[PDB]
């Protein structure tokens, strides 16, 4: 029965303003309240506010006063917030709950990425391996916004398999590793490539790695 | 200010159908004026939204197994788990909405208990690809460990490096309950042309002492 349905990623620059929504379904939408969260890595889990559809009255975190607002449209049974100046502090998860009542669960979640950064492809570089088990890898570097993805061998090979996060470069790109652990004598006779594709630039390469 | 929720552990390690007990102390009462004291229970697993196991207390949420139980009172609570599932592996969060504002615990993470495994550590130098293009990366890779504690040093010709260089870490393997780490050096062409020795030296429980893997450019 109850859901809420958020609206998906947003990639916005500084001084920007987004609105997320969040279309409920499957109680008396007028009849409970409706809470905002935020969750980033600096602050953990916050409070953001509430509103009372009812009559539109609502109840701010005084830290978001101002920045965040809270509205609904009963039409279309949707709760509404909006972010205005935004900084890369605003970089965040945000999710919209019901209340306890009707189960209280959360949307999915919200994901606001701030930056100035424009789309952009990786380079591929090799980690190429030099007793029993070697290691070798992908080294994608220098693309936005997320994600990429790396699959080695065509998706073949994906025993000892690791694809770490994304970190964030102080350029405002991305960077991430991919590797693998595979048996040492394999190597000359095996051929390793990983297949890596970045969606957004439309970036698809594949790499092979060798010593 | 706000009321502060303090939990601890901050990590809890078990072993599956284990007994986990977690607990969140409340900086203010958090009882309310009507009887009722709101101090709620999430479980957020990796890459999903907080799910509420209990709330205003004790009240299990209709559907949430009988395993999880709340107790406590006024200011000192604790989440019970009788027989810990890998259902149940993520991020337990507290919360308190007695009080506005209403805030949330930093959490505390259940995981899978393992014996000491030391890591597998592999450093690569940059490609001379990437050399062309006028950057370089350096790469210390540390695979299969446990526990998750490692600490990672960057040494350019016996200089410390600090600040230059980002970590990245994979979620507890599915299998063998271990993590990996990836750790990135950046540095110029030309700086990493005017150095020979870089080394990666890893610290870990799991070893008699610090392993060094280096190469000479």
């Amino acid at each position: 029965q109850v859901k809420l349905q958020q609206s998906g990623a947003e990639f916005v620059k500084a001084g920007a303003s987004v609105k997320l929504s969040c279309k409920t379904s499957g109680y008396t939408f007028n009849n409970y309240w409706i809470h905002w969260v935020k969750q980033s890595p600096g602050q953990g889990l916050e409070w953001i506010g509430e509103i009372d559809p009812s009559d539109g009255y609502s109840n701010y975190n005084q830290k978001f006063k101002g920045k965040a607002t809270l509205t609904v449209d009963k039409s279309s049974s949707t709760a509404y917030m909006h972010l205005n100046s935004l900084t890369s502090e605003d970089s965040a998860v945000y999710y919209c709950t019901s209340s306890t009542s009707v189960g209280g669960s959360w949307g999915q979640g919200t994901t606001v990425t701030v930056s100035s950064a424009s789309t952009k492809g990786p380079s591929v570089f090799p980690l190429a391996p030099s007793g029993g088990t070697a290691a070798l890898g992908c080294l994608v570097k220098d693309y936005f916004p997320e994600p990429v993805t790396v699959s080695w061998n065509s998706g073949a090979l994906t025993s000892g398999v690791h694809t770490f996060p994304a970190v964030l470069q102080s350029s405002g790109l991305y960077s991430l590793s991919s590797v693998v652990t595979v048996p040492s004598s394999s190597l000359g006779t095996q051929t390793y490539i990983c297949n890596v594709n970045h969606k957004p630039s439309n970036t698809k390469v594949d790499k092979k790695v060798e010593p | 200010s706000d009321i502060e929720l303090t939990q601890s552990p901050l990590s809890l390690p078990v072993s599956l159908g284990d007994q986990a007990s977690i607990s969140c102390t409340s900086s203010q009462s958090l009882l309310h004026s009507n009887g009722d004291t709101y101090l709620h229970w999430y479980l957020q697993k990796p890459g999903q939204s907080p799910k509420l196991l209990i709330y205003t207390l004790s009240n299990r949420f209709s559907g949430v197994p009988d395993r999880f139980s709340g107790s406590g009172s006024g200011t000192d609570f604790t989440l019970k788990i009788s027989r810990v599932e890998a259902a149940d592996l993520g991020i337990y969060f507290c919360s308190q909405t007695t009080h506005v504002p209403y805030t949330f615990g930093g959490g505390t993470k259940l995981e899978i208990k393992r014996a000491d495994a030391a890591p597998s550590v592999f450093i690569f130098p940059p490609s001379d690809e990437q050399l062309k293009s006028g950057t370089a990366s350096v790469v210390c890779l540390l695979n299969n460990f446990y526990p998750r504690e490692a600490k990672v040093q960057w040494k350019v010709d016996n200089a410390l490096q600090s600040g230059n260089s980002q970590e990245s870490v994979t979620e507890q393997d599915s299998k063998d309950s271990t993590y990996s780490l990836s750790s990135t050096l950046t540095l110029s062409k030309a700086d990493y042309e005017k150095h020979k020795v870089y080394a990666c030296e890893v610290t870990h429980q799991g070893l008699s002492s610090p392993v060094t893997k280096s190469f000479n450019r």
